[PDB]
């Protein structure tokens, strides 16, 4: 209940700050003021066109490595096990195959931002 | 007395707006060279609380420092309009004041006051960085003199 | 009183002036911030002919230069008379927001106007404002106007996009004049 | 040592502007606490101290008057309140006050 | 009494970040052969308050081409996540004691990244889009590196708590056992806080203002508060994890003082880094992390798997 | 983020400088050149003055020439400070900007002492030099220059071996020597790509032929090599400043020809011919004999050229100003191939670009 | 002559000690720590900032500031309506309408200088044969309107009467050079 | 000089000392001169609940010793 | 110039170079602002004889 109250208090504080920011000052709104910025000229495009990012393979690899992270994270409770040899071998194999995947992608130029 | 409380509140908001002046990272010419010489360690505008911000949304005063070309003028007007409401203009140098050396040119706006409302005119070609700092402090005094809450209360 | 003190004073009576930063088109466009549009008698039996700011100012300048108008009264009106319902429907069509009207009697509408007018700042609306909204314009019959002061009255259907484009969302921001059908013009 | 000498110069600067009221006055008007040789006291009330141990640029300064030509310049200090002769000396066109 | 505890956590943190802005301006000035603000306050101490009042009395200036819901949600989200991230830190007793404190920290940091992304996409401008995409790349790289670093360090520790970190560092720091992890964690905290060298989300030179280029005053101040609160928090987390303050059961005041001194030193180190170095390119940051830190931290994670097994120094569960 | 095409629209600082120059007299058209490249004011003044001197068939006195070389190297230090520090500011580091701008403030104080203005010092003239130096100026220039190499060393240590700066500048905007020659860069990009060319060594104009210095030469043609070239040019400018301070000659300040240079004020107030020549030079100006010349001077940003056409009157018929930044920005699109926004910013920084001289 | 800035002479080969030194430079971030030390030294230096409105920046007697019209020690105006300062004015900022005075002296009736048009080049003060127009040391004369910078003869004579105690001293210190 | 940053540094120092010290003191005040008695596991929570039932004032921090046994 | 010995040692070690020899603040080694009056030389063609303008 305590953490819930602190979360709600922080949310209410941020809402109070932005409500003060919006209801305190004086408003004078017109079209040239609220136009998009674009460094002092009218934008050619609509800023919603396709962007064509260059690190898409790195993003998918990040998804896979994040799930490898999720696999690796119960290690602080895994080291409390009674066997510890199969645990050590399994952790070594997991880190080794993750590193092998990273090395293969590096060799095949996956993380090189193909334009 | 409501007049006294309103006057003190107005003095407080004027103190805030004059102690936190954020000019825009926007110059045009040799006058902007002197403007960053005013940013230099000698006449520290950051010591005065004056610090550049690149976006006009986070700017407070446009320091028009340079020659306002005809091709440049829509950009300057758009950039000024994109500022939030308590905005000021310091024209700097003869070009921004009244055209200066290029007054009779076919491509120069004869003074930036034809385009934007100018609060403070700083003369020189270039005005020294000391002179631009003088204009900045004169602008601070000018917005110290403003009485928005008192005019509202007697409105 | 102005006639009594200054007997040759030009008196200019415009209609509800529209333009940028007005309190007529922007008022009806700011009706979108509530649930519906509370009009009296569904916006019918109320006829308006709004007039442009540039037309009014040009009329004033031509009045201060004109060899005539040495004591005359002018009626500065727009070229088209609209019903209030059709005008508000056209405004919300140009805004592309939505349009749900609502019949509200003038008694409780004046109550709501007084409630809004109870404000230390500039009120959003007041009882006098809603009364002037629901008072119909008169037919300018014998008075001179912009036409013989040398000003062509620009129609609202022409100079309306420069006011109401602020109040659109991003979806409908880049819409032309032809995307909105013009309001029906009454004669009466 | 050096630190105790720095502290001695600091307490000299603190107790060198008259009293606590004078120290607070110069600290909230001129935003510095320094002791210089008085060379000025012009007719309008400006003070014009100097100190040659400081580097070039900070070696001459003015404490402005709190009143000039009917204007309460306690906080609204101005760069044009210097008369021309002290203006020349303060901008270091000559070494002679 | 708990609301009083919330106030005594929240209000000092906000005053600390405002004076962090002051300290940043003065330290950068004195490293730039100039001063900081010394006019607004007696020694510039009223300058952050003047800046805050000016920002909250300027208009917020809602734009036309803008998704307003996300445009408003994002800065409030950033500030509330910064304070929520401040919640579970022990000095030496936390306000809220969590078993999985580090996991909570990681989740809240990722949600702060989402606040930046939603602001950048909602403010429908090209420079905002550029800043959002740069934020995506940056958080990919530092997220994978930070997860591995914390895994290895807390494998040297016991559970995922932080009082356990205090009891682990009761005798000696964790900097001496794992200093390469401390270096990579310092660089990763820089990347998480979007600070120089590799800020790249509010890039003043490559972009105009990045994701804040359409945010006028108000919510812009909220974003700034969230960023600087995150700066102090990442330095505080670094000194809790690695530079363990002295803990005694009888009195915790010296623990709080030691934590304060080391957190101040690391915050000043952040300002020092900003004064010293130029900016990376945001592809160079990804290349640097994924080609230097990630292989080294994978190897060091394997080494810290093997270390308690072959030294028999497995930490206790509690 | 990858850049597919650069198209720099210029002309937002075009003020019709050449048309105004052809509408004014030569002495009246002199302070336009202070505002063409407003970082090397004395250098542009020297270029225009040498063009008018060549048309007039007169030479400035040796003291004027040595003063012009001394202030030419002072402008070179000012311009390379500005270029290096603003390039580093665009990259992301600002402390060298603040340090070297304190030094730049000292040199602007030197300008304000030798003339009236700190920047647009209408000082170098077709009649040699307008006014002689005040008596403490050479000693103060020496005191500045003896401490200046430490500041270059501080910036050099901050940037040169820094791996972030190296990753930001190395193999960025690589220009081959043949492409630089074909694009007509001609200023610093040539010696950054390895072309051994400097006008002060190949076509010397003032006493540069009798000062001694080295021309730094790059080998990779990238931003890092150009930055190294600018730093080494600052050091060689310090070397030339030392030589000029040692070998300043005791002569007169302007060419002793009252039909070109104005006489001294005492002679003007005591003499008839001097007053007549003062009146005519300050109302009509000297008549330049008709002809066209192209005078090129190694300005810090590059080869600064003036094509002057005189029709025989006291006003120039035509004055074309060739700015190096024009050719550099024309070549910006070629240099920005296979790069992103950040290194495009780096390439803009590494090209010594001021838009007053580009737009005119 | 010339020199190389990035070319290396031969190579230092491959050695275990040199390899260890390069490895420590890469891993321990030695040049980064060196840059940290440099800016730390700058932190512990003394700043060059002057307290502005109390400590003004240094200047020179040649400094071009605000224009002024001077007088003889008798009080008579120095200007003799000869117009060659506006002839040499490269910005055409001066207007010198003139007529004979009541005593028959050649004086000006309109002497306007547009400070928003003037480029502050001193050509008028170096062209004036009687030292009438000068550019005195005033630079803190920024105004809140464009019109206040359109000076006339009364304003210029007022500036000359205001700044004569400094302008005369500067001309005394400077006139042997010019 | 460089010591001009020390006012801001000291304000940050007191603002970082205050939360931890206040949290410890508030924990002591609320728990009656002892610490928070954190419960990481169900056994510790069971001990806290048993103490709350034993005390009789529905407060786990009211420790009961040998005075309850005759 | 007015710095303690410990601070000077720290500055020199942190910079790697000696700073008190070439510090960038000017104290007293600069020229005096008030200078003695000059006597500028006249150049050639002030000869009063053999100085016709057609020969130069
Ligand atoms: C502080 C601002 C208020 C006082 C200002 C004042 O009166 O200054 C006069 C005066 C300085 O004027 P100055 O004569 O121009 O400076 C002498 C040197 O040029 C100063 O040059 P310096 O850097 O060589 O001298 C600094 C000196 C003294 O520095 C200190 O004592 C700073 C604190 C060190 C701990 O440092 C040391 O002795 C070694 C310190 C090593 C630290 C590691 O004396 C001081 O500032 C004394 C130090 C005061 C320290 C106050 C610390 C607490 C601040 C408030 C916290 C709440
Ligand atoms: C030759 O060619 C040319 C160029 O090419 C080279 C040009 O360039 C050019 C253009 C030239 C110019 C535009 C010149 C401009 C100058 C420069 C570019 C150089 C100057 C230097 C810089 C721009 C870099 C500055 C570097 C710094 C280190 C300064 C630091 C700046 C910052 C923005 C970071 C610090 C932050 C701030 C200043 C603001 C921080 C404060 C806040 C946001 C406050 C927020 C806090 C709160 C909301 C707290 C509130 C909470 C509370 C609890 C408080 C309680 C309150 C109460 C009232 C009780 C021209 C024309 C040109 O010709
Ligand atoms: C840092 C945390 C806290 C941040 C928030 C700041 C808290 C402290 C605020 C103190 C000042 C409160 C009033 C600020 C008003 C700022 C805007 C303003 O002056 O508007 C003038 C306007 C004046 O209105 P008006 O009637 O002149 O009309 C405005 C339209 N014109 C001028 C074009 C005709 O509004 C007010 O005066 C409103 C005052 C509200 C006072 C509330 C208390
Ligand atoms: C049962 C209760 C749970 C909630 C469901 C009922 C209420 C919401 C219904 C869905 C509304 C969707 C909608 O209107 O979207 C339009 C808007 C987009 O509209 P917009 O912002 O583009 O345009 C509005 C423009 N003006 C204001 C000028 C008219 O989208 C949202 O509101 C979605 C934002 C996120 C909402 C949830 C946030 C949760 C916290 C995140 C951290
Ligand atoms: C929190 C505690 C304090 C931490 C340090 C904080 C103070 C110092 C801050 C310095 C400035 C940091 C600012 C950001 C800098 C960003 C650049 C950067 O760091 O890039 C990383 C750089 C990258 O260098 P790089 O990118 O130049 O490398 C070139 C690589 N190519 C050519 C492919 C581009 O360095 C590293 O990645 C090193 C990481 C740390 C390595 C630590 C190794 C320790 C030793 C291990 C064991 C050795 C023995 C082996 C076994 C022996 C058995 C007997
Ligand atoms: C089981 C395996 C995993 C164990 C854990 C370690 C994880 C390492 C993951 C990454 C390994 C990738 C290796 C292959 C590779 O991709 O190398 C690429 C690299 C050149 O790429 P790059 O640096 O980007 O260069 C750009 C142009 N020059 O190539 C090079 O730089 C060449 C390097 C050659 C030497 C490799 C190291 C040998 C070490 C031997 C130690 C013996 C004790
Ligand atoms: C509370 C209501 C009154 C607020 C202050 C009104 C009076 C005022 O502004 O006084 C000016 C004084 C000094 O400010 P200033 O005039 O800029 O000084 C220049 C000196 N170089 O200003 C000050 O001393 C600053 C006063 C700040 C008051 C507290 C602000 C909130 C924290
Ligand atoms: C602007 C809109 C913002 C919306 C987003 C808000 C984000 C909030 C901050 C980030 C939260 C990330 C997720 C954190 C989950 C809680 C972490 C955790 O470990 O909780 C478990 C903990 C007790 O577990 P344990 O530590 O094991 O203790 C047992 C013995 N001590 O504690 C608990 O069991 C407590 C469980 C509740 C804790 C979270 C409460 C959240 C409340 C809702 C907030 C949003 C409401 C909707 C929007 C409102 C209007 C804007
Ligand atoms: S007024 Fe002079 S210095 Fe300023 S921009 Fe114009 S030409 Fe340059
Ligand atoms: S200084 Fe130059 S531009 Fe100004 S009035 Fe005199 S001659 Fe004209
Ligand atoms: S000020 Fe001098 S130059 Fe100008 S008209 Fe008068 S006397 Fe002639």
């Amino acid at each position: 209940m305590n953490l819930y109250t602190v979360i709600f208090i922080n949310i209410l504080l941020s809402l109070t700050l932005i409500l003060v920011a919006f209801w305190l000052p004086q408003m004078n709104l017109y079209s040239e003021k609220a136009n998009p910025y674009e460094c002092g000229f009218d934008p050619t495009s609509s800023a919603r066109l396709p962007f064509s990012m260059k690190f898409f393979l790195v993003a998918i690899t990040f998804l896979l490595f994040d799930l490898e992270i999720a696999l690796l994270l119960p290690l602080p409770w895994a080291i409390q096990t009674i066997k510890t040899s199969t645990m050590m071998i399994m952790a070594f194999i997991l880190v080794t195959i993750l590193s092998l995947g990273l090395a293969y992608e590096w060799t095949q130029k996956g993380l090189e931002w193909t334009e | 007395r409501a007049e006294y409380v309103v006057t003190k509140l107005d003095d407080l908001i004027n103190w805030a707006r004059r102690s936190s002046l954020w000019p825009m990272t926007f110059g045009l010419a040799c006058c902007a060279v002197e403007m960053m010489h005013m940013a230099a360690p000698r006449y520290d505008m950051d010591r005065f609380g004056v610090v550049f911000r690149a976006s006009p949304r986070q700017a407070d005063v446009m320091i028009v420092a340079g020659t306002l070309t005809n091709k440049m003028a829509p950009a300057l007007r758009k950039v000024y309009d994109q500022m939030p409401e308590p905005r000021y203009v310091v024209s700097m140098g003869s070009c921004a004041n009244g055209g200066g050396y290029y007054h009779y040119s076919y491509s120069v706006v004869r003074g930036c006051d034809r385009i934007v409302p100018v609060d403070i005119y700083v003369p020189g070609c270039p005005p020294t960085a000391e002179a631009l700092l003088y204009g900045i402090l004169q602008l601070q005094r000018k917005i110290k003199r403003e009485q928005k809450l008192k005019i509202w209360y007697r409105r | 009183e102005v006639r009594s003190v200054f007997p040759e004073a030009i008196i200019i009576r415009p209609s509800d002036i529209f333009g940028r930063e007005d309190r007529f088109l922007n008022h009806f466009a700011n009706y979108r911030w509530f649930l519906a549009v509370p009009l009296v008698s569904l916006g019918f039996k109320t006829v308006k002919q709004p007039v442009y700011v540039a037309d009014v100012s040009k009329g004033i300048v031509n009045a201060t230069k004109d060899p005539d108008a040495v004591g005359k009264t002018f009626a500065f009106t727009g070229p088209n008379r609209y019903l209030l319902f059709h005008l508000v429907k056209y405004i919300f069509g140009m805004t592309h927001r939505t349009f749900i009207p609502y019949p509200l009697p003038l008694f409780v509408y004046s109550w709501i106007g007084k409630l809004f007018g109870l404000s230390p700042f500039e009120p959003w609306t007041t009882k006098d404002k809603v009364e002037r909204i629901h008072i119909s314009d008169v037919m300018p019959t014998d008075l001179p106007g912009l036409e013989d002061l040398g000003v062509q009255p620009t129609p609202l259907e022409l100079k309306s996009i420069e006011v109401l484009r602020r109040h659109r969302t991003y979806r409908w921001l880049s819409s032309e004049i032809e995307e909105t059908k013009p309001a029906k013009t009454v004669n009466y | 040592m050096e630190l105790v000498e720095v502290l001695k110069r600091g307490v000299q600067q603190v107790t060198g502007h008259g009293g606590l009221r004078g120290l607070l006055r110069v600290f909230f008007r001129a935003n510095d606490i320094r002791i210089g040789t008085l060379v000025g006291e012009d007719k309008y009330g400006n003070k014009y101290y100097e100190d040659n141990k400081q580097f070039f640029g900070r070696h001459r300064w003015v404490i402005y008057t709190t009143e000039m030509n009917g204007k309460n310049t306690f906080w609204d200090v101005d760069g044009s309140m210097v008369p021309p002769e002290w203006h020349r000396w303060l901008h270091c066109m000559t070494d002679d006050p | 009494m708990f609301f009083i505890n919330i106030l005594t956590l929240l209000v000092p943190i906000l005053i600390a970040m405002a004076f962090l802005t002051l300290v940043e301006r003065k330290i950068l000035g004195y490293m730039q052969l100039r001063k900081g603000p010394n006019i607004v306050g007696p020694y510039g101490i009223l300058q952050p308050f003047a800046d805050a009042m000016k920002l909250f009395m300027k208009e917020p200036m809602r734009p036309l081409t803008t998704s307003m819901s996300l445009f408003i949600i994002a800065p409030t989200l950033s500030l509330t996540l910064a304070l929520s991230l401040w919640v579970p830190l022990p000095m030496p007793h936390p306000l809220i004691n969590l078993n999985l404190g580090i996991l909570f920290i990681l989740a809240t940091s990722s949600l702060s990244v989402y606040s930046i992304l939603w602001s950048g996409w909602a403010s429908n401008s090209k420079y905002s889009l550029f800043g959002a995409l740069r934020a995506v790349a940056q958080t990919i790289s530092y997220e994978v590196t930070m997860a591995i670093i914390l895994l290895s360090v807390l494998l040297m520790n016991g559970s995922y708590s932080l009082q356990t970190l205090i009891t682990t560092q009761e005798h000696m720091w964790l900097l001496l056992p794992a200093w390469p992890m401390a270096m990579m964690w310092f660089i990763s905290t820089l990347a998480e806080t979007n600070r120089a060298p590799f800020d790249l989300t509010e890039g003043e030179s490559e972009l105009v203002s990045g994701f804040n280029v359409e945010y006028a005053a108000g919510p812009f101040a909220l974003f700034f508060m969230a960023e600087y609160t995150n700066i102090i928090l990442m330095n505080a987390l670094t000194t809790i994890i690695f530079l363990g303050p002295l803990y005694y059961i009888n009195l915790p005041e010296l623990y709080s003082t030691n934590f304060m001194m080391e957190a101040l030193l690391l915050s000043s180190t952040f300002l020092w880094i900003r004064a010293s170095y130029p900016r990376f390119r945001y592809d160079q940051l990804m290349h640097l992390l994924w080609k230097n830190f990630l292989p080294l931290t994978l190897a060091l994670c394997m080494w810290h798997i093997s270390l308690p097994i072959f030294t028999a120094g497995v930490p206790p569960y509690m | 983020e990858m850049v597919r095409k650069c198209d720099p629209h210029i002309g937002l600082l075009h003020r019709g400088t050449e048309k105004l120059i052809e509408y004014k007299t030569y002495l009246q058209a002199l302070p336009y050149f202070d505002r063409l490249d407003y970082v090397s004011m004395m250098c542009n003044e020297q270029a225009y003055s040498i063009a008018v001197e060549k048309l007039l068939n007169i030479q400035p006195p040796p003291r004027a020439q040595w003063i012009r070389v001394l202030f030419g190297e002072i402008t070179r230090i000012l311009n390379h400070i500005m270029a290096v520090t603003t390039h580093a500011l665009d990259i992301g580091a600002m402390t060298p900007f603040f340090w070297m701008f304190e030094e730049r403030e000292k040199m602007f104080e030197f300008y304000e002492r030798v003339s009236g203005a700190r920047m647009h010092a209408a000082y170098i003239r077709p009649g040699g030099v307008h006014q002689d130096l005040p008596l403490g100026l050479l000693d103060d220039i020496y005191e500045f220059s003896k401490n200046f190499s430490l500041r270059i060393d501080e910036v050099e240590e901050m940037l040169t071996n820094n791996r972030i700066w190296r990753n930001r500048t190395v193999d960025i905007g690589v220009v081959t020597a043949e492409d630089a020659l074909n694009y007509g860069f001609s200023g610093v990009m040539l010696r950054g790509s390895g072309i051994q060319w400097d006008l002060r060594k190949t076509q010397p104009y003032d006493v540069y032929d009798q000062v001694e210095f080295d021309v730094p030469i790059g080998s990779r043609g990238d931003c890092y090599d150009r930055y190294l070239c600018r730093v080494e040019e600052m050091r060689q400018s310090l070397r030339i400043i030392e030589q000029c301070l040692n070998k300043m000659p005791p002569g007169e300040i302007k060419v002793d020809d009252a039909k070109v240079s104005p006489p001294k004020r005492a002679e003007m107030k005591t003499s008839m011919e001097s007053l007549i020549h003062h009146f005519k030079l300050y109302t009509e100006g000297y008549q330049v004999p008709p002809g066209a010349t192209y005078t090129a001077i190694e300005a810090p940003k590059g080869e600064f050229g003036v094509y002057l056409v005189s029709d025989g009157s006291s006003r120039p018929y035509r004055c074309k100003i060739k700015a190096p930044g024009f050719a550099h920005l024309a070549g910006l699109d070629k240099m920005s191939k296979g790069h992103m926004l950040a290194d495009v910013v780096a390439i803009i920084g590494t090209q010594d670009i001021v838009f007053g001289e580009i737009d005119r | 002559t010339y020199k190389y800035v990035n070319k290396k002479e031969q190579e230092s080969e491959v050695d275990m000690k040199s390899a260890t030194d390069n490895a420590a430079r890469i891993l321990m971030w030695t040049e980064l720590i060196r840059g940290l030390g440099m800016t730390l030294s700058y932190l512990f230096r003394e700043p060059a900032t002057i307290n502005y409105p109390f400590e003004k920046g240094p200047l020179s007697p040649r400094f071009r500031g605000e224009h002024a019209l001077r007088r003889y020690p008798s009080g008579e105006e120095r200007c003799i309506a000869c117009k060659l300062c506006e002839a040499i004015c490269p910005a055409q900022a001066i207007t010198i309408e003139a007529e004979p005075r009541a005593d028959g002296s050649r004086r000006t009736t309109r002497y306007d200088i547009d400070m928003t048009k003037c480029i502050y080049c001193g050509f008028c003060q170096e062209a004036c044969p009687v030292d009438a127009i000068v550019e005195g040391p005033n630079f803190e004369f920024s105004t809140e309107t464009h019109e206040e910078l359109l000076y006339n003869k009364e304003k210029l004579l007022n500036n000359g009467d205001k700044w004569e105690a400094e302008i005369a001293a500067n001309i005394q210190a400077d006139y042997l050079y010019r | 000089m460089w010591f001009e940053i020390l006012p801001g540094l000291a304000i940050m120092g007191v603002c970082l000392v205050i939360p931890g010290v206040s949290t410890a003191y508030i924990h002591k005040f609320t728990n009656g001169g002892k610490e928070k008695r954190v419960a990481r596991v169900q056994y510790q929570w069971y001990l806290m609940e048993r103490d709350r039932r034993i005390s009789g004032v529905n407060r786990y921090y009211v420790s009961k010793g040998l005075e309850n046994i005759d | 110039a007015s710095a303690t010995r410990v601070i000077q040692k720290l500055r020199n070690w942190a910079s790697g170079q000696d700073l008190q020899a070439k510090l960038q603040l000017r104290y007293q080694e600069i020229a005096k602002r008030t200078q003695p009056p000059p006597k500028l030389p006249v150049g050639p063609s002030h000869k009063l004889s053999n100085n016709y303008y057609c020969t130069r």
